[PDB]
């Protein structure tokens, strides 16, 4: 079976879609609820840009 | 291809994979040091004469 998959058998389309789909996840964390690091701090500087 | 038992695999092998990653290795054994009592020296029998 191994062999009748390696001579070309295509794989089902959705793998191509999660690796499509996982850039996207990378790009725009807050869409999809998680954020990489938080700070714990006990004087805090605001950003004047927000 | 039946396109149903390979999404089924996938989901599979993907809850697998998220199984194995939350297993957590944490030992709290205590320690070999014997706690100490307290304790008093004893006197043994003695004769005296002058």
């Amino acid at each position: 079976l191994k062999q009748i998959a390696s001579d070309g058998q295509g794989a089902h389309p959705i793998a191509a879609a999660i690796d499509q789909l996982r850039t996207i996840v990378y790009r725009e964390p807050e869409r999809f609820g998680y954020i990489d690091s938080v700070i714990l701090t006990h004087n805090p500087d605001v950003d004047t840009a927000y | 291809p039946n396109d149903e038992a390979t999404i089924k695999a996938l989901d599979n092998v993907i809850k697998q994979i998220e199984a194995l990653s939350v297993i957590v290795n944490r030992s709290e054994k205590a320690d070999d040091a014997q706690i100490l009592g307290p304790n008093t020296y004893k006197q043994l029998l003695e004769h005296l004469f002058s």
